[PDB]
């Protein structure tokens, strides 16, 4: 039984200290081990100050938002 | 059984939900729970049900809505009369300039306009609570 | 709407133009309260035309600033342009406080005793209806009288 | 500028300008006082605050 | 098959906005103002409101989209700064009534008088500057105060007015107490006449201060 958002599905970030808070990014993969605290891996078009466009988030920090659309983060 | 991160998060949620309810009670005694701090004064609840309780208007809490409405309109009339009869009609400036004295009735009445404003506010607050 | 107070001797349910054949109970209560209030106002009004005319004419001023005196104010229609306007607005106030001190207990005007403004009712229903009908008949007559005194005042200069 | 940015949702198009599209938007900008208002009232200019980064966190504990 | 996330590991999302209570609280009890929780419905209820007629199209005529600004409030600052269509209709009919009175007032005062005399564009400023038997200003102002203190339009700003817009319950001589009488048609005629009187009053006001603007005075 798959857990978390599907691969390639857009999710809105709910981590307040994240550089992409309330932004959206494609789900690269979700780790299926229940022992992993932050299994969801999300990649973004906008890099942060460390020039990193991907990060691993918790299961409770992604809400499966729709596609961004024209001129929308 | 091993404690997965989901189980730890579940314990976090249970602990927070229980403790946030417990600390509101009479068994936590934090300085932020003193009188003059966040909680309302014991016998004088200000806001309940998202409506100004009758205790907001202080000593007027026992007044009826009709009494407050009558006082509000009467004070509005008297204070507006005083202001208009002191500023524009029957000016007192020339009379007091030549050594005279103010018409004390005008001065006393003119202070009843903001009193009337807050009186009609209190009338509405009383009407909301059904008093 | 017959069997309600108001139908006594010279006419029964009087309505020539209807206005109550609809049977709206809420409408009748408001009309009844209006009819009684007008009468009650008119009855004091008819007293207000008789007394200052013949005598009384309260000693004093009623306006110390304008130097008016009660004797100066003409009786009847001409007063409402001679009584200082501050007096009329205060009459509206004294009416209002009693409009919000004479609270209504049931459906139609009540809660003052015979005219006692805590007095109690007339108890015996025969007197309860007889006095209530007497108030209505007196009030209606005064209503017709005060407009007649208004017309008489206009027709013949002063109030009489 | 806003029209070009909306129609080129890529960083590659900001360093290497799509000149035909750029001049197309430049010529199309004359009707801005009407198109901009029609976008304002029809919910196509602004974006709800819950879709862009509000700012730094000020609380959590 | 995707496993359902337990409530322990669910998400808060951002359904909780600045216009509503947060996790658990009650909003501030404001007196008569925008109260209660707003919901987007202005444009939708605007397409059901009557007033549209064949002079301009036949559907809901609103270029500039002033109706929709309430629905946008949620996108903008998430605050109902712009009124709902219910408040807009209340303003519609209030302006219409006031104009239908005011236009014939302008006409009558230029041809009628009572026992002070001063133009029409300076009649009020004169009456507010020379009281001799002019308690009529007091009576008119207290009537206005009582009327729109009693008939203050509830919570029309956020579209939650229980009273139908413009329905003050003033139908003394049973003019349209009929079950429908096409009450839509009577209301439409009222709105058309109110708009016409608004245009007339605007024409007169703009002409008196811009000479030769509107044909005839
Ligand atoms: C403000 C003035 C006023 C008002 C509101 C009323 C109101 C009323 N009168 Mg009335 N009346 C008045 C002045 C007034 N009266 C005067 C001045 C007279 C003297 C001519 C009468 C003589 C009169 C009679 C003889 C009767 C009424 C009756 C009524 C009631 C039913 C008639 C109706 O539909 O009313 C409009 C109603 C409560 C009837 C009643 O009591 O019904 C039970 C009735 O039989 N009236
Ligand atoms: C209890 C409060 C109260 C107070 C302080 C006053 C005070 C006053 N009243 Mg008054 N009045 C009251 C209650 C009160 N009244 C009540 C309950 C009534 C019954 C309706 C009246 C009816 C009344 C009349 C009819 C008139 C006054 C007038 C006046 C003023 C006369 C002095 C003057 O001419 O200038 C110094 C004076 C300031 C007179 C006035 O304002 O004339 C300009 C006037 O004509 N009063
Ligand atoms: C002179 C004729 C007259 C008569 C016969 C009455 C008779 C009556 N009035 Mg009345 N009244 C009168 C003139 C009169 N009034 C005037 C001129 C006024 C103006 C001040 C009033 C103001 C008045 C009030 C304010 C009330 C009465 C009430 C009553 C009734 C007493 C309560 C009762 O019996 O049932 C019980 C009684 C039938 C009371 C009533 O209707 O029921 C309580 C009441 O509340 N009267
Ligand atoms: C019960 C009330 C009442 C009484 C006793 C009178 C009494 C009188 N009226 Mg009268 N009147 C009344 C009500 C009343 N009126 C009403 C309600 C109206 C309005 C329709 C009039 C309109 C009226 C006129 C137009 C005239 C009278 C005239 C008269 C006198 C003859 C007499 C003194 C006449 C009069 O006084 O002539 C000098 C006269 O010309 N009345
Ligand atoms: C928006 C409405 C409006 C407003 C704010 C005013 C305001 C004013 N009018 Mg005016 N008037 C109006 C409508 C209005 N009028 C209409 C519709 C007429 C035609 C009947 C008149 C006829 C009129 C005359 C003849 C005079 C005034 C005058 C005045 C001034 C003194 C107050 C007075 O005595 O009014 C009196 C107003 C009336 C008698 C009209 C009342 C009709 C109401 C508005 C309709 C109610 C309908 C109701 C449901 C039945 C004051 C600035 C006086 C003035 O100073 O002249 C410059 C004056 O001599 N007015
Ligand atoms: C229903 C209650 C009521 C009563 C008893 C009065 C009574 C009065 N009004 Mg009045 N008035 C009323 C309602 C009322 N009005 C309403 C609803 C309006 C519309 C806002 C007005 C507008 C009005 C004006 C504009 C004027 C009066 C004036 C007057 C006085 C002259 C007498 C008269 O009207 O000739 C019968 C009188 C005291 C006049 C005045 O100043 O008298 C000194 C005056 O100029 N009234
Ligand atoms: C700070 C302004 C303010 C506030 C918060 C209130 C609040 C209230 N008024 Mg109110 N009122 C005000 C000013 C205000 N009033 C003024 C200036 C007047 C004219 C003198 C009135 C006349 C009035 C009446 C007649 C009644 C109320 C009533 C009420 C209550 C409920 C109905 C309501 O809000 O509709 C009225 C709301 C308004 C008229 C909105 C005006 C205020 C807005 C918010 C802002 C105005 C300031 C700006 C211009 C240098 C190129 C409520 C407590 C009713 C009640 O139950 O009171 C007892 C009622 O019947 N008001
Ligand atoms: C073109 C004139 C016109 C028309 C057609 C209407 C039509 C209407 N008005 Mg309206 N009104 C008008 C002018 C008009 N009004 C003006 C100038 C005022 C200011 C005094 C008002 C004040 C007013 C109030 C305060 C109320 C209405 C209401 C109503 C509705 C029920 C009353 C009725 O049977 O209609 C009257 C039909 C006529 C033919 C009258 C014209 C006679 C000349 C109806 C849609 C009531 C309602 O429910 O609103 C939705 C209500 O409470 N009106
Ligand atoms: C008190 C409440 C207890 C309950 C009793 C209640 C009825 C009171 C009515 C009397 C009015 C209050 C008296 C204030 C003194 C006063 O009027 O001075 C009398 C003053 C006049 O004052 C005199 O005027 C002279 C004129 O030349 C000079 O200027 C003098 O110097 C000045 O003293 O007049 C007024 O203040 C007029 C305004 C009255 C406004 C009342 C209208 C409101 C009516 C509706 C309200 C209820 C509606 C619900
Ligand atoms: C379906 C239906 O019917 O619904 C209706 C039913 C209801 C509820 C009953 C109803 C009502 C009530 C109504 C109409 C009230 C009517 C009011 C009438 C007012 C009367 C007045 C002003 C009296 C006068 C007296 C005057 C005197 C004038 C003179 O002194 C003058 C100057 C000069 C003198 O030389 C000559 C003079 C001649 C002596 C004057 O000029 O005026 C309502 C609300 O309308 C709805």
């Amino acid at each position: 039984p798959w857990v978390g958002p599907k691969k390639g599905s857009w999710v809105k970030i709910l981590r307040p200290e994240s550089y992409w808070f309330q932004q959206r990014g494609q789900v690269v993969n979700v780790n299926q081990k229940p022992e992993v605290k932050y299994p969801v891996t999300v990649k973004f078009d906008s890099v942060n100050y460390a020039n990193v466009n991907t990060n691993g988030y918790a299961l409770w920090e992604v809400i499966e938002a729709p596609a961004p659309g024209p001129g929308e983060v | 059984y091993t404690e997965t991160v989901a189980d730890e998060r579940l314990f976090e949620q249970v602990y927070l939900q229980y403790t946030s309810e417990y600390l509101k009670g009479p068994l936590y005694w934090h300085p932020d729970k003193l009188q003059g701090w966040l909680p309302d004064y014991p016998g004088t609840p200000m806001i309940k049900e998202g409506k100004y309780t009758s205790h907001v208007i202080g000593n007027l809490k026992a007044f009826s809505s009709n009494e407050l409405a009558f006082l509000s309109m009467l004070f509005f009339g008297v204070g507006l009369y005083g202001n208009l009869q002191f500023n524009f009609y029957d000016p007192q400036w020339a009379k007091v300039d030549a050594g005279g004295f103010f018409n004390v009735s005008y001065i006393v009445e003119s202070f009843l306009l903001p009193i009337s404003f807050f009186m009609h506010i209190a009338c509405y607050i009383q009407r909301q609570n059904g008093k | 709407f017959e069997n309600e107070l108001g139908v006594q001797a010279p006419t029964g349910f009087f309505d020539p133009l209807g206005l109550s054949s609809d049977g709206s109970i809420d409408n009748f209560k408001r009309r009844r309260a209006s009819e009684i209030k007008h009468g009650r106002v008119a009855m004091l009004a008819t007293m207000g035309y008789m007394t200052p005319e013949i005598t009384g004419k309260f000693p004093g001023y009623l306006s110390y600033s304008q130097s008016i005196k009660f004797a100066d104010v003409p009786n009847g229609l001409a007063a409402m342009s001679k009584v200082p306007v501050l007096g009329w607005a205060q009459v509206a106030a004294y009416g209002a406080v009693c409009e919000l001190s004479q609270d209504q207990s049931p459906g139609t005007p009540g809660a003052a005793g015979d005219f006692g403004f805590k007095v109690i009712t007339s108890e015996d229903e025969e007197t309860l209806k007889r006095k209530l009908n007497s108030e209505l008949a007196n009030g209606r007559l005064a209503m017709m009288a005060i407009i007649g005194l208004f017309f008489q005042d206009g027709l013949t200069g002063g109030a009489y | 500028g806003r029209s070009y940015l909306i129609r080129t949702n890529d960083a590659a198009k900001e360093i290497n300008i799509d000149v035909p599209l750029a001049v197309t938007c430049m010529a199309s900008g004359f009707s801005w006082p009407v198109a901009a208002w029609q976008e304002i009232v029809n919910g196509e200019m602004a974006v709800p605050n819950d879709q862009i980064h509000n700012g730094g966190p000020w609380n959590q504990s | 098959x995707x496993x359902x996330x337990x409530x322990x590991x669910x998400h808060p999302k951002h359904m909780l906005v600045a216009g509503v209570r947060g996790y658990e609280m009650e909003w501030q009890p404001i007196p008569g103002d925008a109260v209660k929780y707003p919901k987007p419905n202005s444009e939708e209820m605007f397409k059901t409101m009557i007033g549209a007629d064949v002079e301009t199209g036949g559907e809901a005529w609103d270029p500039l989209g002033f109706h929709k600004l309430f629905d946008r409030n949620f996108d903008f600052n998430m605050l109902p700064v712009y009124p709902h269509v219910q408040w807009l209709r209340e303003a519609e009919i209030k302006h219409g009534r006031v104009c239908m009175l005011a236009f014939i007032g302008c006409f009558a005062q230029a041809g009628y008088h009572i026992g002070v005399q001063p133009d029409w564009s300076k009649a009020l400023a004169e009456c507010y500057a020379s009281p001799t038997g002019a308690v009529g200003l007091f009576q008119i102002s207290v009537l206005i105060g009582w009327i729109e203190g009693k008939n203050y339009n509830g919570d029309a700003w956020v579209g939650m007015s229980e009273k139908e817009p413009g329905d003050l319950g003033f139908d003394p001589a049973g003019f349209t107490k009929n079950p429908d009488f096409d009450l839509k048609k009577a209301q439409l005629q009222e709105i058309k006449n109110g708009r016409l009187a608004m245009v007339g009053c605007a024409s007169i006001a703009a002409n008196h201060f811009i000479p030769g603007s509107v044909p005839l005075l």
